[PDB]
DNA sequence: TTTTTTCGATCGTATGTTGTAACTATCTC
DNA sequence: GAGATAGTTACAACATACGATCG
């Protein structure tokens, strides 16, 4: 199995093509884009007729089957694409898979696009059969950290002069969003033909619309960036999350940080985390956390913990995003009077 | 036989469009340069023009002239267009046809050729409403649109659509108007309706507008009926305390402030409204949390507090931290023995008094 | 506007225009059938902003001219309702219909005609009459070929062309391509036009085993059909149809000859004993034998041997059983051909005394 | 046999309606002037009569001598109108039809044009029951109806409107009634009935009906009931009117004391007299609330209790807060 | 214990007594069915725990006293697999049946007859015969009326009445009541039972042209009703039952005869523009004059005159036209006559040739 | 190199499958 | 030329999956 990067597609297509085609990430952008030059460069081989699919047990797949196994009128080189389902293959979809890559050939182009399989769903007969002879693209969305280099290059692309300030702008509004990113570029180059794009031009010509997710939120309350993590918590708000997850994301890394702390007085910290069995990249986050604060603080945030449980949970109230809010403030360094704490 | 300011006073060309002049300009040089999009979403709050742009656009798309930015207005086309009549001109109101067997007939028909216009326009409103067959439906023709047939999609929450349809689509997203726009588009329109005005009544119907150049237009029909076809400061004035909402931050101000002849007058007020004491008193909690929460950090408040914010913002200045605990703990010890007190507007009466006035005795140890 | 009629003479033309019409459109306006009395006559007209029909009705009584609309299914329910032999009485009064049956009233509300859509005037192009077993004809032997429903919406439809005295009807669906062709018997320009599913479907319903001549007219982009009182109006789908003579083979080395009853049940049988679904049927022919066996995986291979007249080179070929048993049926006559080239090549099938219908079909890919 | 007092007094004219007078008004030259929207809310308490301003507005708008702030009120369509048999007037009760199959059907029925009357009145009660599908199909409908067709709209809760539809409308408010507009509302139609009353049990209920006007007929008719054809001061007091005695204030005012034996021997009183114990407290805690309002300002008190007014203002001079 | 079973035979029979048996068990046992064989004949039984159902089939061949259970679902899927015309063979050896079809042995699974629920000694308080005939018409004009989910429990059912020689049936839901009445030739005691809308549409559904008399006998719960070669026992409601006579109206002053063709007609011409959801209409009975009105949410309006025999005072009486309709279909007679007394009042509808049944209905006040 | 949220009771919208009743067509009397 | 039996279409009732609000 040959992997490969959205980036590194068009030189392999042109280089050759290839019996089979994966798909798999979480970014809609990249796969749809990746989708399209596969497409194109199959047509331009001769590749006429496509057809689609959504892989559901609903679907049938007697259908699928007889376009594999029939041959059009007056056509060659069809196109197969499957969408597989968000949360993955099952037993019975892993079998069709099974029983369709035997009726696979030349002619049929077969492209499957999804989100990325654990490892679990990776280990599967059809899929180790095909590796063989398939080319597979890694599509994840870049990090915060990342995100400015993948901007710059897109402008570069488009032939637009972006400066940094605006590079941060649009990191900062579309983050987590490549599909926004995109579509505000194209907006500005439209605006302005001369391409220079300014920090005011862009100021004047963004929205919000930027998407987390709760561990966003609880590795900026890590690090301390008390606006950001308030930003990722209205932006959640806005989005309509389930505050359960939200707590229940917290809870794992509180408990931790208070072990630690605890056991800290005694053992190296290294020992500690080679004992919890931390990540490598989230120690030097951990560390800093762990120094940052004292046994003081991660005491006052279990009260809030379980007062906002308990109010979401016995009284069904509605002020819990508040709450929320107030026990981001207390892991920042923030006073936190402690009326709110109810001690 | 008067016709309501917003269905009389409706955009007939770009120019006419106040403020969002970056999709107006975006769609302007698009259509100049020929680069049309097989698929447009508009986006935004109620009232900033997202049908009235769509139609700006398929009368600028068909217009006998040409493809122009700004269509003519004067040809048959546009005229049609402009009343609805229009052969090749098709909308669809989702809301109502929300099934699949609807919305079928419609994405079968998109395969004849136009009559008369060179593009089969098919305006979808409120396309948020529609179900999940009819999302299918719809993702497999923009998937296959015909070169001649082109989709204009309005809705105000477009998260409710499937991420397919919004990447196979070009989205734009119309800000919210500001107060000095929509006082000045009010000023206009009373100016060419030949009616007396007051600045101060204009200020007041923009600041209730609240960004929705409609709302804008409706409060101004009001106020003209109470007026008695004169829009005077008066008469806003009676129809904004007729119709305010804000009286839990008023109630907050006089408890800071110390005055209980105002915290009397507001009290009667709610009462006269009927609004319930214990969300009366919950509201008050939550302001008074979230003014601790800004004196921590300016970035507590975002735009879901952007109608008051300002005075948020001053009360975080002016009042000591102390004091916002002080009054937060006697509204709490309040909420806690309104249900045993005889009545609910007598609980609230003696918490915000005590507030006022009765300081409570830190337990000792 | 009023007028007089009798219910016998009325049922049949609003059941005519009353059958598209259905469920709930787009516009109310078009849920309600035009009435119009003028020159003592009244046509009814029922469009569905695609398909329009129109029916006239001579009147031997006095009358007003006027025009108006009412609701499809109330109206066409109350003169069911009515006794046979009934004569009914319509008036115009206000914004309201009056319906006079005997000693029966009913009132209706109506809609003016003014907002009723009409349909452009068009210019026909080509202008013609043919019989109507004809079109009969070529409507049944193209008609199992269309697709019911494709992402090339072009081939939804099928393609009607008209060339010098010849008629000719093309369907198809990817897989397999049917063609029929009949003598118009007069000159006319050579044209192609497309027709969807519907348009055909209502021609179909239209005619009656009557011999009233049709008149067909084609335009740049409308088809309209005149069967005795009856107008029928359609317009045709866009689009660029394949080409069917690049399809067609262009010189079958191998024929074979056999009868089209002994193969028709011979698959009949085979469908019979594979009423399972997936897979295909492998024949394998020989010198004056056939043999045809299922492709199921593990199913018993119940194989079957007919003798048919060939004597060529032996081959197997698989091929869908419901594509060559739609073929025999659609095709109803005692004997068939079939030429093809090799084993890769769509095989052609006719019948042995006339080369009037063609269906070509792929082989399943093996 | 005889009929409710709440079904028979309804306001059949702009006169018979007691307060409002902003909403009354502003109908009024709205109507007069000819500036008539097609969307209009009423939002309020219970009781205020918002169905009432909007029959009334319907009676002024399909009227035979033409569009009249002040309808006639004797024309077959004024009459059809007060009997609820008007063909052109659709009343719709959103609480039971509130799927979206109802809505569709309204709306595909709107077209056509009314049968007698000017304007075809669709009254929705209980808007705010529908679902969201409902108010989205209406939105449109809402924004461009037809020239001959006119929507009114009554809520309890409008908080719970989409946002869209409040824009598409014009709103008005209804405040509670005072407790003089009650109590004089109540004498009329006593006086109209021909039956005996007291001024003290017109106070009670009017104080007892807490703006909604309903109940003050509701309370009326029960005191009415249990008077046998009287409404008394003591057949008040009997249902309604158990508290509001002396016996609190004198207990107010020995415990203020410290007499312990007068607070015993008004107690045993009590007892006798056979006095609800939580009634009791909380006329107490009343009256301590109402002396520590006249602390706080002197205008706290009003003419309700004028009775012990001075009695009051002195326990407000001497114990301190 | 040797059973030689036909497909023939056992097929239609299997059938019967799973069709009440669904797929949700709620009890291990309660989907097995239970087998037997007595004497000369083999029992199969299935119930819910609240109706039960048992087919007897013949036998020929020697056979020894058994019973045991089997699971409805593997037994219908044998049956079903085995191929028609082939003959059963089955034994019991253990804990596990023993099938030989043919070749082919199966070994299924058997759960002890002891603790199927299964009545096992009857009592008799009133037992019959009647032809199916006469159970079928009563069924089939009582059945209509009966209330389908209300709150008066005792209303969801039909009453069951034997008095002297006369059986009635006995049906109402608040709005309409119906009831019959048939002759039986044989003395009974008065008795009232209540038998809920499972028992009486089972019964139905059961019931079949009329070929052999069935017997019913009631007992102080239950009632048992044998057909031929089946038995279907099911409980009763025990709720009492409101007194039928009370609801006719006592002395009707005015009297109507029409025909019943003609009514029919004309209620069905006026209810097409009638209230859908309502379906209301007024009648203006005046000397020899019957006018029927019906209105619309539309403001639609019809209206109809007849003719009838009638001469007291002018009156005017709301209805709904659904149940009217529905009593004239259910009478199908050629004269009907309606009695009534008020305009507030319940109208009684009869047949002028008999009174064996009689209809009440409850105008409805605007 | 990877991490899965409270629960019970009630209301509303849209699609798919099975069974029964009503209406139509064909063959034999 | 008409009636009886068998087949097709339409309507009503039941089952499954997904989304939302308040206690
Ligand atoms: N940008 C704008 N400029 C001028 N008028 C506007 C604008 N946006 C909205 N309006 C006014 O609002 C009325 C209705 O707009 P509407 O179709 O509701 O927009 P949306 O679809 O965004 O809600 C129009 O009559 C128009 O006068
Ligand atoms: N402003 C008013 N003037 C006189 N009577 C009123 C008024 N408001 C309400 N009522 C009385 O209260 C009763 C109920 O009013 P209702 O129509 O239910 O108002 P709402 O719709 O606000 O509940 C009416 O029968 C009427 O007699
Ligand atoms: F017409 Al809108 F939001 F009110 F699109
Ligand atoms: F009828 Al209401 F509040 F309007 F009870
Ligand atoms: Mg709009
Ligand atoms: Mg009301
Ligand atoms: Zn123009
Ligand atoms: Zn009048």
């Amino acid at each position: 199995m040959i992997r490969l990067y959205p980036e590194q597609l068009r030189a392999q297509l042109n280089e050759g093509l290839r019996a089979a085609y994966l798909l798999l990430g979480n970014d809609p952008l990249l796969l749809q884009e990746s989708q399209d030059a596969v497409r194109q460069v199959a047509a331009a081989q001769g590749f006429e007729e496509h057809h689609t699919f959504s892989i559901d047990p609903n679907t049938d797949w007697n259908a699928i089957f007889s376009l594999c196994q029939a041959m059009s009128l007056f056509a060659s080189r069809q196109t197969l694409l499957l969408l597989l389902p968000e949360n993955g293959p099952n037993a019975a979809i892993n079998e069709q898979l099974l029983t369709l890559t035997g009726l696979l050939h030349d002619d049929l182009l077969l492209i499957v696009r999804g989100n990325k399989l654990s490892k679990a769903q990776e280990n599967a007969a059809w899929f180790t059969a095909l590796a063989n002879r398939s080319v597979q693209v890694t599509c994840q969305t870049p990090e915060q950290a990342q995100l400015p280099r993948w901007v710059a290059a897109r402008a570069k692309q488009l032939n637009l002069e972006l400066d940094d300030a605006a590079n941060q702008v649009l990191c900062y509004c579309y983050e987590g969003n490549l599909l926004a990113l995109a579509q505000a570029l194209e907006r500005l180059s439209l605006l302005w033909p001369d391409g220079k794009l300014t920090l005011p031009r862009v100021e004047q010509a963004v929205n919000d619309a930027a998407h987390f997710t709760p561990f966003h939120w609880v590795d900026a309350l890590l690090m301390g960036k008390s606006k950001r993590a308030l930003h990722i918590l209205q932006q959640l708000r806005l989005e309509g999350s389930e505050p359960v997850i939200l707590l229940r994301t917290l809870q794992r890394e509180l408990l931790l940080l208070v072990n630690l702390k605890r056991q800290s007085a005694h053992t190296p910290l290294r020992a500690l985390f080679d004992k919890h069995r931390v990540w490598q990249n989230r120690r030097g986050m951990m560390g800093e956390a762990l120094n940052r604060l004292s046994q003081t603080q991660l005491r006052q945030a279990v009260q809030l913990l379980t007062r906002t449980e308990l109010t979401l949970k016995q009284d069904y109230g509605q002020s819990v995003w508040a709450e929320l809010e107030g026990l981001s403030l207390l892991l920042c360094h923030k006073p936190l009077a402690d009326v709110f704490i109810d001690g | 036989s008067y016709q309501v300011l917003a269905r009389k006073w409706r955009p007939q060309t770009f120019a006419d469009v106040v403020g969002q002049e970056h999709v107006l300009t975006a769609l302007a040089n698009g259509l100049s340069l020929g680069r049309i999009h097989h698929a447009y979403l508009f986006s935004g709050t109620r009232g900033v023009g997202k049908t009235s742009i769509a139609r700006l656009l398929a009368k600028g798309l068909n217009c006998e002239t040409g493809i122009t930015a700004t269509p003519c207005g004067v040809c048959d086309n546009c005229r049609e267009i402009e009343q609805g009549r229009f052969v090749d001109l098709i909308e669809i109101d989702a809301a109502s046809r929300t099934k699949v067997e609807d919305t079928r007939d419609l994405l079968d028909n998109v395969q004849y050729a136009p009559a008369r216009g060179r593009f089969k326009v098919y305006l979808i409103d409120e396309v948020h409403m529609l179900s999940r067959h009819s999302f299918n439906a719809l993702l497999k023709t923009l998937e296959e649109p015909p070169e001649h047939v082109k989709f204009l999609l309005a809705t105000t929450d477009p998260q409710k659509l499937p991420v397919t349809i919004l990447s196979r689509c070009l989205q734009f997203h119309l800000k919210a108007l500001d107060v000095e726009q929509i006082r000045h588009q009010l000023e206009h329109i009373l100016n060419e309706e030949h009616i007396a005005h007051e600045p101060r009544a204009l200020q007041l119907l923009a600041r209730a507008a609240e960004g929705s150049l409609r709302d804008a237009l409706s409060l101004t029909d009001q106020a003209i009926a109470s007026g008695d076809g004169q829009v005077s400061t008066q008469a806003v004035s009676a129809m904004l305390g007729t119709l305010d909402d804000d009286q839990a931050l008023s109630l907050v101000e006089a408890m800071v402030e110390a005055n209980g002849e105002r915290v009397m007058a507001l009290i009667n007020e709610a009462a006269a409204r009927g609004i319930e004491w214990e969300a009366l008193l919950v509201e008050m909690l939550g302001l008074l949390h979230r003014i601790a929460m800004v004196q921590l950090s300016p970035a507590a408040l975002g735009n879901d507090m952007a109608a008051i914010e300002l005075r948020m913002r001053e009360l975080a200045r002016t009042i000591p931290p102390t004091d916002i605990q002080l009054y937060y703990q006697t509204l709490l010890i309040g909420r806690k023995e309104l249900p045993y007190a005889p009545d609910r507007r007598m609980g609230v009466e003696m918490t915000l008094l005590r507030a006022l006035a009765f300081h409570p005795r830190m337990p000792l140890p | 506007m009023k007028f007089t009629v009798e219910r016998e003479h009325l049922l049949k033309p609003l059941q005519q225009v009353s059958g598209p019409l259905g469920g709930r459109p787009t516009l109310p306006i078009l849920g309600n059938l035009l009435l119009q009395v003028a020159d003592g006559t009244l046509s009814l007209t029922g469009t569905d902003l695609e398909m329009e029909m129109v029916a006239r009705v001579a009147l031997v009584q006095p009358h007003e001219p006027g025009a108006t609309t009412v609701p499809a299914r109330k109206f066409f329910d109350i003169c069911r309702g009515l006794p046979e032999g009934a004569e009914i009485a319509v008036q115009l009064e206000g914004e309201r219909m009056l319906v006079r049956s005997g000693r029966s009233r009913f009132s209706l509300s109506t809609l003016p005609a003014a907002d009723f859509p009409n349909l452009d005037d068009w210019q026909s192009e080509v202008e013609f009459t043919l019989p109507q077993a004809t079109m009969k004809r070529l409507i049944e032997a193209t008609q199992f070929s269309m697709a019911h429903q494709d992402v090339r919406y072009y081939l939804n439809g099928m393609l009607f062309e008209t060339e010098g005295e010849e008629l000719r009807t093309v369907a198809t669906d990817g897989h397999r391509l049917a063609v029929c062709s009949m003598p118009i018997g007069q000159s006319l320009p050579s044209h192609s036009v497309i027709v969807p599913r519907k348009g055909v479907i209502e021609l179909m319903r239209m005619l009656d085993g009557g011999d009233n001549p049709l008149r067909v007219q084609i335009g740049s982009n409308n088809i309209r059909a005149h069967v005795g009182d009856f107008i029928f109006t359609s317009k045709l789908v866009d689009g660029r149809f394949p080409d069917y003579r690049r399809v067609l083979p262009k010189n079958p080395d191998k024929h074979l000859e056999a009868g089209c009853d002994l193969l028709k049940q011979a698959f009949a049988r085979a469908a019979i004993l594979s009423n399972e679904k997936f897979r295909g049927v492998r024949l394998y022919v020989s010198e004056n034998q056939l043999k045809i066996t299922a492709n199921n995986p593990e199913q018993e291979e119940a194989e079957e041997i007919l003798d048919v007249t060939y004597s060529g080179a032996e081959m197997e070929i698989g091929f869908n059983v419901s594509y060559v048993l739609d073929v025999l049926n659609a095709l109803k006559c005692e004997n068939v051909r079939m030429m093809l080239t090799d084993s890769v090549s769509s095989v052609q099938i006719e019948d042995a005394a006339s080369q009037s219908a063609a269906y070509v079909v792929m082989p399943m890919r093996l």
